[PDB]
């Protein structure tokens, strides 16, 4: 009976410990959401009598059992592979006041527990025996500790309790973990979560699949090697756990390293098909090499043979040429046969040989260094002498041994063997590297070929993954496999009917997530691109019938929503132009990027405003980051002698790099500096708190407990989620926050005090009221009206300003664009120091490890290569990092520039810092940054009017000294261009310009004079 | 030298009298009746233990 | 075009929606002018606004109001100044396909990379893991993906680069558009 | 191949993840290039300018 | 320095996030009892010509 398990399976990898951190692992675990078979009696047995109908399954990955029989019932798990006295046995059962571990051989078992217990009477009886093992002749080894007093205590829970007892065999040190898990329960529910420690460790690593558990009613798993995120507490006990693989959410959990899925998309993966039944396909003739003289100087070929037998002729041990993988060779495909041999001796084998030096070499016979194999064992003097020798270089005979005067010339290997050239006729390797047609190759079974459907070939030996397209490329006479490009093989002519075919790489792309956040993150929408996605027909049904289509576009099939012709907007990007919600759900749509209108057009109505307001806003610039510092020698050393020589074999590199470093640090105070060294004096505002109406409680830093700060700081610090461990630190920053704190006070005091003068001189103090008036005439708006509105104007602002307190404590997300900056910093120097998890292949990570791992010599090459990896890892982040340096100086200087431009005075240039026509502007503090606000005069509530390009009177064209004509169809009026206020026309506000004469537009009214 | 500061090197303070341990007590397994026990094995007892 | 461990992700926005931005702000600017700049587009008429940017520039509107027609006509010849000297002269797009050049010529060098074999014997990783054990091909799989590494390594760096100078210059196109599209500075050569 | 990459270090998700930074970058670029008007505006049909 | 955390049979050294050892066993007599890195930082000299 199958049962899906809610949350099993969970025990910690090692004797680790973390806290409150998400860690990786990896093992043969309790699949997530799997059957499980749960039973209690077939048949009516276990309480007198056996009954039952047919029989305990193997072990695929791992062992996981348990019940919850408040008895031994559960009486033995049985580990091994044979289980007789051919394997011993593993059993482990409780010894009645203690447990014991058996591995020795016997007959069988029985029912270790009947159920009436209580006996008959006052003692005894002693009727219901029980029996485990039998005849204790070849026994291996037992072992006690206490699982009973340790692992059941199924006691004063009168019944019904829950254990667990899982298995796993990991490399031998045959570990197991357990847990006394108790829940009051009371019938049918599976569920609880938990860990396991390991109780034992029997390091046998001894053959283990077979685990037959002997007393009906077991609950049995079958673990899978799956790597799993988990998180700890600090007690020490886990809290939740996802594998990294099993939906197409645990991978998004697993790698945003989150057990929180925010709003966006993150491409995990993508996705390689699985090929159906590779193909073979070799040549018909079949026929080996000559052997006459071998088994059982020249050359020869035509061989496609069976090189097993006469391969490894147990003249050797084994065949064991250095230069052959006869584990593999047999399997490849070649284009030649080069088969040279010529009486030489055979034990001298490093004599001739690659790494060829002397006599025989120079003199005789040394053919060059090309990957080759070597020549067996054999007597040959007495087993068939005078045979002779032959400086000179390879491939080269001569007859007549001219003058080289000379010595006794000749030399024998005779029949005297005892001796250090005993015979060998010397056998070569035959090898071509691709560079011609393919023919040579020992026939397997040479499968029949398919097509059109994207299956791996190990075609004439060359192999690869991808489809088969008969080439319609008319191939010529001469071409067994091309290539389009830089390795991408194209030709496919097959080795028996010479027939030739294509291959493109069956289409793929990423895989990645579309979902609003992990509190609905039920409904995990998946992606692949721009494919026609019928090859992964295990959803699209399940979404084409919560589920209603499944609808593709130009970026690719989207299974995970469907699609609707509402037009919203751009919240979550998917590609090509379709961004993510609505009816409450995930869906996809077209984006409707504004409110589809235009308003209308005229020759003689303009669209002057008559009511505005003052905004404002917020922008948040990164200026900064934490002034790391690092330094080669410690890091790759951390106190080490062969690690500092090693690195001063380098040079001055890792010099060069700290050296840069402290140059950014130099340069982003720098940065600091420029940011705010913008007067040299300091100052206080006045204590005088009376400022027309205008209201900055939240700003201006009068004593308030903490120093002089600013009440939006507060919000601002913790509202930033903001220590060193070795190899690095970070410098502190040099100028303090608070000296920020004060620059910005005096600054934005002086600014708002004395108007702008300051930075044209002496900080002429002014009077905010005037101040207004001023910015207001530099942005093309009379300060009569502002003298009119003070009071209105001043409550917009500070209502404004209290909007943007509110906003800050309740729009999350405001500071991406620094908490992104902090971020990145960190996140970068967590990757950098986690690199040395990376140990490169070593043997291990901590160069201390290794070099007391071996001798001085190979860990010298050894740490070398720690020292490489390490080297060109930190290398890499002395890169990433100066590219950040180059993003945030731009930032930088754009940041400076600004506070310089929009505070000290007050610009046109809109978009910088204001949305419309720009006032001015606020700057504040943040924690590696800095923040500013603005002030923008936005218009609101236009109206429509009859307006005249010109006037004419008296015939003379009267031009608009400056403004624009406007009527309400009766009168017409002279008025500024920013805010309705019509005026009367006479001389001044407008002057001539000739006889009303050509242009259009010109309208018939009369100017006058008071 | 010019007017400036110039990371020259580091420090470390360091350590005394490296130590080294390791499991529980240190003991041995029982070789008084493999070697203190008055009766042993003979030519023909004797089990490669 | 995409042909094997590469690809290419199409842009955001397709051109269809770019150029809708755009044309929405041509004709906004030909009619309601700076006050979209701000928030609500506000209608103008055309011939009037061309006249307050003879104010801006340093001239009292009147000279076009008499001026017009052949600032028209210039305009207009003006106009298609520019596209026959387009059409008829190509190289006009310098940068543009100098930094497509520059990305894709990279990408071929990318891939063109892995037509080196860094000393180690094969070309085709899967040749040296068949051709012997891999207990010993490993190392020049080690060859192999730390040159291919250390090559793709590069390529994202300077990618990055190009990122920077593209980005910074973008900002700059940003504020270019602005100031020279929802109103007229007086930055000469900006 | 991935067998013994994954022997070193995470350079891998390094670069992907700075490149898809790049991307959505440029993406934001095209944004602050352009994105700066709420609605989408319609020019009219009437061309009398 | 002192050991505040709490371990089982289980678990033997407890690092820390960073993944950085520092919690010793202890195994003479059951007592884990944490460390640190002794501390150190750059050097250098000020002159003013
Ligand atoms: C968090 O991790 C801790 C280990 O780091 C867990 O261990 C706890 O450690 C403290 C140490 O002082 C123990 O406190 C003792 O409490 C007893 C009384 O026990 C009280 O709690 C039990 C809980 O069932 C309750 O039933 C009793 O009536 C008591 O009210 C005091 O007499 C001692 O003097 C001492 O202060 C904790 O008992 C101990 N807990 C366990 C389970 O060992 C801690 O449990 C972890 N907390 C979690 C996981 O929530
Ligand atoms: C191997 O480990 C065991 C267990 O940790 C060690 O036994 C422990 O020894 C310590 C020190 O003698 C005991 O602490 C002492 O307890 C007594 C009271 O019983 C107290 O008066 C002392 O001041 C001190 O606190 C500890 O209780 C004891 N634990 C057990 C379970 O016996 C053992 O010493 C270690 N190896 C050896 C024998 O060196
Ligand atoms: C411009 O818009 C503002 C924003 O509503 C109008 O605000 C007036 O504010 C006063 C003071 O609180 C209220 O008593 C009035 O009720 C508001 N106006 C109305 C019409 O109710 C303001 O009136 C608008 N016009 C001007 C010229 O400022
Ligand atoms: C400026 O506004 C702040 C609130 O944001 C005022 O600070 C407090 O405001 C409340 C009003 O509900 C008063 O009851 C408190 O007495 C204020 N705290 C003080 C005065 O320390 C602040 O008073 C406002 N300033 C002006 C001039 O109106
Ligand atoms: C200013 O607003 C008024 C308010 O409706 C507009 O009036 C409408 O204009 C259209 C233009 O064709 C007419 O068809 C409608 O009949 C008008 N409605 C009314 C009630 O008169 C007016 O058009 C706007 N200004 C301009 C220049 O169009
Ligand atoms: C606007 O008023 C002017 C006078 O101030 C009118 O000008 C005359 O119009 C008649 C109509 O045919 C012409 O014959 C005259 O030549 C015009 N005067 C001059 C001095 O040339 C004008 O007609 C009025 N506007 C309209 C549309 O009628
Ligand atoms: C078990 O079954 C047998 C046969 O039905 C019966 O004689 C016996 O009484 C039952 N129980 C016991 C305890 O013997
Ligand atoms: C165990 O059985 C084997 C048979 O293979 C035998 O040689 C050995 O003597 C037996 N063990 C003992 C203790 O007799
Ligand atoms: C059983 O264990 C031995 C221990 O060395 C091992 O050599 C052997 O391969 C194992 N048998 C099987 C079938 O795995
Ligand atoms: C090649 O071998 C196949 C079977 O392997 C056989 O049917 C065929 O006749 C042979 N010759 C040719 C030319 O294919
Ligand atoms: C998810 O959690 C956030 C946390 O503030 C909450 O605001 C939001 O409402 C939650 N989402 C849903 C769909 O409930
Ligand atoms: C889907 O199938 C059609 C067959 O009509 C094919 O032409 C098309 O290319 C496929 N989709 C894609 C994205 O290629
Ligand atoms: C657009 O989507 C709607 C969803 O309501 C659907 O009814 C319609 O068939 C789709 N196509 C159109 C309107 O062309
Ligand atoms: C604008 O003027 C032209 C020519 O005088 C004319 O085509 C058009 O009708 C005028 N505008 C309106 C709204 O009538
Ligand atoms: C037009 O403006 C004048 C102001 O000079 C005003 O008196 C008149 O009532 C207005 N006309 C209408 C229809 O409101």
């Amino acid at each position: 009976a199958y049962t899906n398990s809610f949350t099993r399976g969970v025990y910690y990898p090692d004797k680790v410990f973390r806290s409150s951190v998400l860690h990786s692992t990896q093992d043969l675990f309790l699949p997530f959401f799997s059957n499980v078979t749960w039973f209690h009696a077939i048949h009516v047995s276990g309480t007198n009598g056996t009954k039952r109908f047919d029989n305990v399954l193997p072990f695929n990955d791992g062992v996981y059992f348990a019940s919850t029989e408040k008895s031994n019932i559960i009486r033995g798990w049985i580990f091994g592979t044979t289980l007789d006295s051919k394997t011993q046995s593993l059993l482990i059962v409780n010894n009645a006041t203690n447990v014991v571990i058996k591995v020795c051989e016997f007959q069988f078992c029985n029912d270790p527990f009947l159920g009436v217990y209580y006996h008959k009477n006052n003692k005894s009886w002693m009727e219901s025996e029980f029996r485990v093992y039998s005849s204790a002749n070849n026994c291996t080894f037992e072992y006690v500790s206490q699982p009973f007093l340790m692992d059941l205590e199924g006691k004063q829970g009168n019944f019904k309790n829950l254990r667990e007892f899982v298995f796993k065999n990991i490399d031998g040190y045959f570990k197991i973990y357990s847990k006394h898990t108790p829940i009051n329960l009371v019938r049918d529910l599976p569920q609880g979560f938990s860990a396991l420690e390991p109780l034992v460790d029997l390091p046998i690593g001894i053959n283990i699949t077979r685990f037959q558990t002997l007393l009906a009613a077991y609950y049995v798993g079958y673990l899978q090697p799956r790597t799993f995120l988990l998180k700890y507490n600090e007690n020490g006990t886990i809290t939740d756990a996802v594998d990294c693989a099993l939906d197409p959410l645990s991978e998004t959990k697993c790698t945003l390293k989150s057990f929180t899925v925010e709003k966006g998309i993150y491409q995990t993966s993508n996705f390689r098909v699985q090929p159906t039944e590779s193909i073979v396909r070799f040549p018909n003739i079949t026929n080996l090499c000559p052997f006459g003289e071998v088994f059982n100087r020249k050359r020869i070929s035509n061989c496609v043979a069976d090189y097993s037998v006469l391969y490894n002729s147990a003249s050797f041990s084994t065949f064991k040429c250095y230069g052959v993988s006869p584990t593999k060779l047999n399997d490849l495909c070649f284009t030649n046969v080069y088969a040279d041999s010529f009486v030489i001796r055979g034990d001298e084998v490093r004599q001739i040989a690659p790494g060829q030096t002397g006599k025989i070499a120079d003199y005789n016979y040394k053919l060059p260094d090309d990957f080759t194999g070597c020549v067996i064992a054999w007597n040959s003097n007495n087993l068939d002498y005078n045979y002779l020798y032959r400086n000179l270089k390879p491939f080269e005979r001569d007859i007549s041994t001219e003058i080289y005067n000379c010595y006794f010339p000749l030399q024998s290997y005779g029949f005297q063997p005892t001796v250090g050239y005993q015979p060998y006729r010397v056998v070569v390797l035959s090898f071509e590297l691709l560079h011609a047609p393919a023919t040579v190759c020992g026939p397997k079974k040479s499968t029949n070929l398919v097509k059109n459907k994207c299956v791996n070939f190990n075609f004439n030996g060359l192999t690869g993954t991808g489809v088969l397209t008969e080439s319609n490329k008319k191939f010529l006479p001469f071409q067994q496999f091309g290539r389009d490009i830089a390795d991408t093989t194209d030709a496919v002519r097959d080795p028996q009917t010479l027939e030739i075919l294509d291959i493109t790489p069956c289409s793929f792309g990423g895989v990645s997530v579309i979902t609003p956040g992990t509190n609905t993150s039920n409904q995990v929408a998946v992606l692949y691109q721009d494919v026609n996605c019928t090859e992964v027909p295990v959803a699209i049904h399940a979404d084409q019938l919560t589920g209603s289509n499944v609808f593709q576009t130009r970026a690719g099939c989207l299974i995970g929503a469907e699609h609707v012709n509402n037009s919203y907007e751009c919240d979550i990007p998917i590609g090509a132009g379709i961004c993510a919600v609505a009816s409450q759900s995930i869906i996809a749509y077209t984006m409707s990027l504004g409110a589809e209108n235009s308003v209308a057009y005229s020759n003689n109505s303009i669209a002057i405003p008559t009511n505005f307001t003052i905004s404002v806003t917020t922008e948040i610039l990164p200026v900064s980051m934490t002034k790391t510092s690092v330094d080669c020698t410690m890091y790759i050393c951390g106190d080490s002698t062969e690690c500092s020589n090693l690195l001063l074999q380098y040079g001055s590199f890792c010099t060069q790099l700290n050296r840069a470093l402290t140059g950014i640090a130099v340069e982003q105070d720098k940065n600091t500096q420029e940011v705010f060294a913008q007067v040299k004096q300091i100052y206080k505002t006045p204590p005088i708190k009376d400022f027309g109406g205008f209201n900055f409680s939240q700003i201006l830093p009068d004593p308030s407990k903490p120093s002089k700060r600013s009440f939006i700081e507060d919000l601002l610090f913790n509202k930033v989620t903001l220590q060193k461990f070795n190899g690095l630190t970070v410098l502190p920053p040099l100028l303090t926050d608070e000296m920020i704190a004060q620059y910005t006070s005096a600054l934005l005091a002086g600014t708002i005090t004395s108007g702008w003068t300051f930075g044209a001189g002496a900080a002429l103090q002014i009077p905010f009221a005037m101040q207004m008036a001023y910015r207001f005439n530099g942005i093309g708006v009379t300060q009569n009206v502002l003298y009119e509105n003070q009071k209105l104007i001043a409550n917009q602002f500070n209502s404004a300003i209290g909007k943007i307190q509110d906003s800050l404590s309740s729009t999350a997300s405001a500071l991406g664009k620094l908490q992104d900056v902090v971020n990145q910093n960190a996140q970068a120097l967590n990757t950098l120091v986690k690199q040395l998890s990376s140990n490169f292949g070593a043997i291990s990570s901590v160069l201390n490890d290794i070099l007391s791992r071996l001798d001085p010599p190979e860990a010298e090459v050894q740490i070398d290569r720690l020292i490489t990896g390490r080297l060109q890892s930190l290398q890499t982040y002395v890169t990433q990092q100066l590219i950040r340096a180059a993003e945030i100086r731009a930032s930088a200087n754009l940041a400076a520039t600004k506070m310089s431009e929009c505070v000290l005075g007050q610009s046109k240039r809109v978009d910088f810092c204001g949305k419309g026509y720009h006032l001015m502007s606020f700057p504040q503090s943040a924690p590696h940054g800095v923040v500013f606000l603005h002030v923008t005069y936005v218009p609101a509530q236009e109206k429509n009017f009859t307006t005249a390009p010109a006037i004419c009177h008296d015939g003379k064209a009267h031009f608009p000294r400056e403004g624009v004509f406007v009527s309400n169809g009766t009168h017409w009026f002279v008025t500024q261009r920013n805010f309705y206020e019509p005026q009367i026309i006479t001389t001044d506000n407008t002057f001539v310009s000739g006889n009303c004469d050509v242009v259009i537009g010109i309208v018939n009214n009369t100017v006058y004079d008071p | 030298v010019e007017k400036g500061i110039y990371q020259t090197s580091n420090f470390r303070v360091q350590p005394t009298e490296s130590i080294v341990r390791f499991p529980n007590i240190t003991n041995l397994c029982p070789f008084g009746e493999v070697f203190n026990a008055t009766r042993f094995a003979s030519v023909y007892a004797w089990n490669r233990k």
